[PDB]
């Protein structure tokens, strides 16, 4: 509608995020320079969108020339969203 | 890296492939072949260069 | 009723046992001049292939015959005797001795 | 319309501009005399064309015979305007 274009002249943020992960305050004092951590997600899983901290869609990552690019697979559909909230 | 201005100078833009012009291009080339081969009763060959 | 080389590459782009098929069907006079227009490769296999004949399906046969309807173009009036050699002789014989002469040059010339 | 022929006897002043660029007072200070400074527009890019100290085109830099010109190439519709305001 006319609202939609009236809020398409404002620019939003894109955020991709490769992983997340849990831990301690005590093992983040353990980590020094060098140190590996691990992360939830596998190999090859699409990453997660993110529009302002709030998960939309996901995709592959992708290198275009000289940079990172982002192909976009699949949606974060209400009963996928939740399903991935419970956790 | 600095360089003096001239305007009659202008650069380049990247590369800006179109697969689907391509595809166009090609299925254009296939409706030609078959309408020259009509027009002039003899086959010929079209080669699509390079865009 | 066409043209040899016409029909030809017509039936060129098509499988080899087609080509010997329609050559089959076709006037004896025409697919000779048709298959003498052929490379060496593409003769000798309609060659072999028409030793090999077996007869082929009716629902072939006019599918083949649907193929080469749907392939014909504006054939009417194809080719058209107007001229050539003959009027190009009498032509010269009508140009001038000096006209002759350079005549006789060019065309030993070419 | 009639006023607006009113406003055509009145001259107005067009300003062209090469490019924009943000640094502190510090950084100007350490400038000397032979000093280079960058600008954010690239090589190429239209220049912008300023009624007033309003932009209202741009347009592309050509010499005339021994004067500098501006070859007009775009306008500033809203849009585009918006948008490079918002920058």
């Amino acid at each position: 509608m006319q609202d939609i274009d009236l809020i398409m002249d404002i620019p939003v943020k894109l955020t991709v995020e490769l992983g997340r992960t849990r831990m301690t305050i005590k093992e983040l004092l353990r980590l020094t320079q060098g140190s590996v951590v691990a992360l939830d997600g596998l190999a090859g899983e699409p990453l997660d969108i993110l529009i302002n901290g709030y998960l939309i869609a996901q995709g592959e990552v992708v290198v275009v020339a000289d940079k990172y690019g982002v192909r976009i697979t699949d949606i974060i559909t209400p009963s996928e969203r939740m399903r991935r909230l419970s956790r | 890296d600095i360089r003096p201005y001239d305007p009659n100078t202008q650069r380049r833009v990247v590369r800006e492939r179109l697969q689907a012009l391509e595809i166009i291009n090609e299925r254009f080339a296939r409706q030609f072949r078959m309408g020259l081969f009509n027009l002039l009763r003899r086959s010929p060959d079209i080669t699509v260069g390079a865009i | 009723f066409m043209e040899p080389q016409s029909a030809a590459d017509l039936i060129r782009d098509e499988h080899p046992q087609i080509i010997a098929t329609i050559l089959v069907h076709l006037k004896r006079s025409q697919a000779a001049d048709i298959l003498a227009l052929f490379d060496e490769r593409l003769r000798h296999d309609v060659m072999l292939r028409i030793a090999t004949f077996g007869g082929v399906q009716p629902a072939a046969l006019a599918e083949l015959t649907e193929v080469l309807n749907g392939l014909l173009d504006g054939q009417n009036l194809k080719r058209s005797k107007m001229g050539g050699v003959r009027t190009a002789a009498e032509i010269i014989n009508l140009m001038k001795t000096q006209q002759e002469e350079a005549v006789i040059t060019a065309v030993r010339e070419f």
